[PDB]
């Protein structure tokens, strides 16, 4: 069904708004609410992200989200933005989520591009659980953080208890 | 050899460079083409995000190849 206007979130001033994004878009697509469950974490520019990180991270989590540079790629359903200095995130609500290939998730694909349907067990499992173990890092470290978690993930329920 | 450089409103810079040529190299050409500060430029290779350290050897950037420059963000 064809919607109209524009609904998009946007993050907390604590410092952390890409890492919220990408949280907001996992929350999304797995509980319906557009929104960041992250705890708020606080830090100054030089631990800001960047459209690299963001890209790392989407694809390590397999997300299907575009960050927009100039034309948002049409089969991303997920269109992560910088406003001024504040990543934020629009979602295109009336449309299945689509697998995206690298230059459609970087934002730098033509016209044209491709994508098959994101497959419904598609979003890894625990991968917002790993982007909240990872996201307190510094940035530049976020994707790697992700990727080790979810390539070894510790298999016990409460891990994060026992690691206490 | 040429190589080409496609920016996000599509414009499409040719360079001359060699094989060995640092990314960073690419970068201050691009500069003296279309004055963007090498700051703020990021070069994509299908998808692959280039890094400053490497070489276009590196990346398997041959003649004729198609590069994408991006505008750095940070947030
Ligand atoms: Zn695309």
């Amino acid at each position: 069904v064809p919607t109209c206007g524009i609904t998009t979130y946007s993050p907390p001033t604590d410092g952390s708004c890409g890492w919220h994004v990408l949280a907001a878009i996992m929350n999304r697509m797995i509980n319906g609410d557009f929104t960041s469950p992250l705890t708020q974490y606080n830090r100054p520019e030089d631990d800001w992200a960047s459209d690299y990180d963001l890209v790392q991270a989407i694809q390590c989590l397999q997300l299907p989200a575009t960050v927009v540079r100039n034309r948002a790629c049409p089969n991303a359903k997920y269109l992560i933005k910088l406003n001024g200095v504040h990543w934020e995130v629009e979602v295109r609500s009336g449309m299945a989520p689509r697998s995206l290939p690298r230059e459609c998730v970087v934002g730098v694909c033509s016209e044209g591009c491709v994508a098959p349907p994101y497959p419904a067990d598609g979003l890894p499992k625990r991968a917002l659980e790993a982007l909240a173990s990872a996201y307190r890092l510094p940035s530049d470290c976020v994707s790697s953080g992700i990727a080790d978690f979810l390539a070894n993930p510790p298999p016990q329920e409460f891990w994060t208890l026992d690691k206490m | 050899m040429q190589i080409f450089v496609k920016t996000l409103t599509g414009k499409t810079i040719t360079l001359e460079v060699e094989p060995s040529d640092t990314i960073e190299n690419v970068k201050a050409k691009i500069q003296d083409k279309e004055g963007i500060p090498p700051d703020q430029q990021r070069l994509i290779f299908a998808g692959k995000q280039l890094e400053d350290g490497r070489t276009l050897s590196d990346y398997n950037i041959q003649k004729e190849s198609t590069l994408h420059l991006v505008l750095r963000l940070r947030g």
